[PDB]
Parts: C-alpha cells; sequence; structure tokens
C-alpha cells in the first residue's frame, strides 16, 4: 500500500 | 519555531533549499530531534557517526505520496538515530497530514521514533495517529517536487538525492 515503514516496507 | 533547512543535490546537481518550520510548541520532543539533527549539535551517537541528517539521502521516493529519507546510520533505509540514545514515544497525534510539504515521522510501529522521517507531496490521511506530524515546508517546495520528480512507484529513486547540507535557520 502507501505506508512509510523503517525496516519492514509493507503493501 | 525553530526554521530548519536542507541544501540539496539531485543527481549531482544542486536543486535548492528546503525550509522547514518545527512544530515545537507542538511537539517539543520530535522538534527538538528533528531540529539537532540538522545541526549535528550533539556529536557522535552510539552507531559511531555523527547525528546529522548531513550527507544522508532520500532513499524511498513515491510520486505523489511522499519522500523519505533520514537514515544517516546504514544509507538504506534500516538505520537511523534519535539524539534520545534510543527509538522515543509518539509524543502526540494532534497535527494531522493535511497535504504537500507535511514533514512527519517515519516508524516501525508504535513508540518506534529515530531519525527517519518523510515530506508528503499529498494529503495522506490514512496516516493520521500513526505518524508523528511535527512540521512543514514553507520555503522550497518546489525542489521537494525535484526529489518527487526522480521517484518511483517501488520506491527507488533513478538519481541519487542528497542533503549536500543542513542546518538550522531561526
Amino acid at each position: 500500500x502507501l505506508l512509510v515503514t523503517a525496516g519492514l516496507v509493507l503493501a | 519555531n525553530p526554521k530548519v533547512f536542507f541544501d540539496m543535490t539531485v543527481g549531482g546537481q544542486p536543486a535548492g533549499r528546503i525550509v522547514m518550520e518545527l512544530f515545537a510548541d507542538v511537539t517539543p520532543r520530535t522538534a527538538e530531534n528533528f531540529r539537532a539533527l540538522c545541526t549535528g549539535e550533539k556529536g557522535i551517537g552510539k552507531s559511531g557517526k555523527p547525528l546529522h541528517y548531513k550527507g544522508s539521502s532520500f532513499h524511498r521516493v513515491i510520486p505523489g505520496f511522499m519522500c523519505q529519507g533520514g537514515d544517516f546510520t546504514a544509507g538504506n533505509g534500516t538505520g537511523g538515530e534519535s539524539i534520545y540514545g534510543s527509538k522515543f514515544a509518539d509524543e502526540n497525534f494532534v497535527k494531522k497530514h493535511t497535504g504537500p510539504g507535511i514533514l512527519s515521522m517515519a516508524n516501525a510501529g508504535p513508540g518506534t521514533n529515530g531519525s527517519q522521517f518523510f515530506v508528503c507531496t499529498a494529503k495522506t490521511e490514512w496516516l493520521d495517529g500513526k505518524h508523528v506530524v511535527f512540521g512543514q515546508v514553507v520555503e522550497g517546495m518546489d525542489v521537494v517536487k525535484a526529489i518527487e520528480k526522480v521517484g518511483s512507484s517501488s520506491g527507488r529513486t533513478n538519481k541519487p538525492v542528497v542533503i549536500a547540507d543542513c542546518g538550522q535557520l531561526s
């Protein structure tokens, strides 16, 4: 999807 | 409220100055962390590298969404380090993702704030309550547009986007 993460990029 | 800046290069070419106002009057802890990482005030972190955004890159850019950076530790999106000696709590979620230039904290779930941040290139309402908004681009949003232009759907840039210089403006 459209997330903003730090390590595991999700959908 | 303090104002900090990034002088950017895109593909080695100077692209301009991004000027950001930090909401210290709303998010004092989060603002101070960002502000300090702009000046380099605190020196060397536990990672052995300067607590300083200078020289770091935007490693994840999705056009129409946001530009992500803040990894001055590993320089690959896995690193980053706050000034508090560890990851810090979500201070509050008073400020919402209301449009372009919104400056917010990237994380790895609740209470995992480090140094990684993102600048929105549109409204990102779905991130409300999950990511601490702590600033707003007030000058040089056109520079962010130049960064957005080299992004992709995967988030991979096609030119290196670098913070050539950075610091505090007021």
